């Protein structure tokens, strides 16, 4: 379960970059670890 | 002439960086003294044709995503006016000339003269490359053609030059005003894998060196001054931090306009006149 899902854009002299953030609720009995990752295959983000 | 530091600095790199980068034994000489799995790895990524990634050059404060894995961003700085001229009088010229160029020639027979040809009008020969002309060879250079007597030199009927000269632009007579400016432009190679920063930190300085030698800033931009920066993150709240190594490189240049003169004389006369009294 996922919360809150901020995109963050950033522009910057380097160009722009993207530091948004969200807060996810795991399952039960799960022992998630720094730098695990994540993908949505359901949810399509559009980009330029 | 007025000048911009960071374009011709923009121009300059691409190039080179381009033809560095398509040339292993380069990479491998620039990089000796770096770790070998840096040095392999980085041959790997990003050099020889069949390279998969590559570098990119550009300005600051583009309003699109980089190439965050290896680019040079190019970043106009400072400057000051450094030393002056008496009457700000930079130069004088009876015919207004252009750029230097270089370019590639063949003489050919003509009416038993050799002949080079050129792309534009000569406002001046500086050289002629491997050739000092006597008195009798009879040197003249006339619009676009540098001409060159045929009957002692048969043997040299095809031979291959290359010419150092200077546009016209008209013939007019003129003062060059102006004064001397020492500038600063930055140039940081961001990548967010430091041993890629590292290595682009080390191309960058071979590319200056190379490019002190540059017709450009020979004539133009002398004094090129390097200063370098820390290591550091350029940015540390992403999904990773992006680190860079930023240089300085400062010029010393001529900021000068062609004031034309339209005033000429072309006789004096004289005449005496009485007093009476």
């Amino acid at each position: 379960a996922i919360q809150s899902q901020e995109k963050g854009t950033n522009q910057l002299d380097i160009g722009i970059l993207d530091t948004g953030t969200a807060i996810g609720t795991t399952q039960l009995e799960k022992r998630i670890s720094y730098r695990d990752r994540f993908t949505v295959p359901e949810v399509l983000m559009p980009q330029q | 002439a007025i000048t911009s530091v960071d374009s011709y600095l923009l121009s300059e790199i691409k190039p080179r960086l381009n033809t560095v980068l398509e040339n292993c034994y380069i990479i491998d000489e620039v990089l000796k003294d770096f770790d070998y799995q840096t040095r392999e790895s980085f041959k790997e990524a990003f050099c020889g044709k069949n390279a998969q990634h590559e570098v990119t050059v550009g300005f600051n404060f583009p309003k699109f995503k980089n190439n965050y894995e290896a680019h040079y961003l190019i970043q106009l700085g400072q400057g000051q006016e450094t030393k002056n001229s008496l009457g700000s009088i930079q130069s004088s010229y009876f015919e207004a000339t252009g750029d230097t160029l270089v370019e590639s020639s063949t003489a050919i027979r003509e009416d038993d003269k050799l002949v080079f040809t050129v792309s534009k009008p000569i406002g001046e020969l500086i050289k002629v490359e491997d050739i000092e002309f006597a008195k009798y060879d009879n040197l003249q250079v006339e619009g676009n053609k540098v001409s060159f007597k045929y009957q002692t030199n048969e043997d040299y009927e095809n031979y291959n030059a290359n010419i150092i000269f200077t546009e016209k632009k008209n013939d007019s007579k003129g003062l060059v005003k102006g004064f001397t400016v020492e500038e600063q432009v930055t140039v940081v190679g961001l990548s967010f894998n430091v041993d890629v920063a590292r290595c682009l930190d080390a191309v960058l300085k071979m590319i200056l060196i190379s490019m002190r030698d540059s017709i450009e800033e020979q004539q133009t931009f002398q004094l090129q001054n390097l200063s370098f920066g820390d290591i550091a993150p350029i940015i540390e709240d992403g999904d990773s931090m992006i680190f860079g190594r930023p240089t300085i490189i400062k010029y010393t240049s001529s900021l000068d306009l062609d004031y034309t003169i339209t005033q000429d004389i072309n006789k004096l006369t004289f005449k005496e006149r009485k007093d009476w009294k």
